[PDB]
């Protein structure tokens, strides 16, 4: 149905109404949004489908009509900007200097903007207006706010 | 059944509101995608 490139809300009439889910990306005619958000399940554009392509539960990535397109990276020192989509709130570009994930495999850049989690799949994008990786995956520190990892995929 | 409404433009917006810290944390995943604190 709608395959323009941009921004895009995930939902569901499962539950009490209209209920978002998540948030994605589509680019190049696919849609790459947060694994937990979708579940690997079918997804419906208006009157179209978008069938899964490639998933992974640890990366916590998924990808709809074709393979991953998103190969932009954090560069390790410049602010980054969160388009935050917000559930019932309008889109949103908040900027933030992302911290570190340090992890035995190396280390991930990190935001520390906290937001609900039905806003899992938000690109975080770069100067160039490149998407670098999806806000959604991270940690509860001793505060109890929201660390998001940023999860980037691999281009082939 | 899940569905997709266009939310907006993927575009950086200069002035935007800048907010948020940097913090170097310690973290570990599992082979279910889930991080944790290692302190
Ligand atoms: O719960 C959240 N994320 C999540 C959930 C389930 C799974 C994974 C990540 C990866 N493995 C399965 C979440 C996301 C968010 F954007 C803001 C949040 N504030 N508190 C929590 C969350």
């Amino acid at each position: 149905g709608e395959t323009t490139d941009g921004v895009y809300r995930v939902m569901t009439r499962r539950l009490l109404g209209s209920t978002q889910v998540g948030v994605g990306v589509m680019q190049e005619g696919v849609f790459h949004t947060m694994w937990h958000v979708t579940k690997g399940a079918a997804l419906r554009s208006g009157e179209g489908r978008l069938d899964p392509y490639w998933g992974d539960v640890k990366q916590d990535l998924v990808s709809y009509c074709g393979p991953w397109k998103l190969d932009a990276a954090w560069d390790g020192l410049s602010e980054v900007q969160l388009l935050a989509v917000p559930p019932g709130e309008r889109a949103k570009n908040i900027q933030t200097l992302p911290g570190i994930f340090k992890t035995k495999d190396g280390d991930i850049g990190a935001v520390a903007l906290d937001y609900p989690a039905g806003t899992s799949g938000s690109p975080i994008l770069d100067k160039c207006g490149r998407v670098i990786g999806l806000y959604g995956n991270g940690v509860v520190i001793k505060n109890g706010s929201y660390v998001s990892a940023i999860t980037q995929g691999k281009r082939e | 059944d899940m569905y997709i409404e266009r939310a907006g433009d993927i575009t950086w917006e200069k002035d935007a509101e800048v907010t948020g810290n940097s913090p170097r944390l310690d973290v570990a995943l599992d082979e279910s995608g889930d991080f944790s604190l290692v302190e």
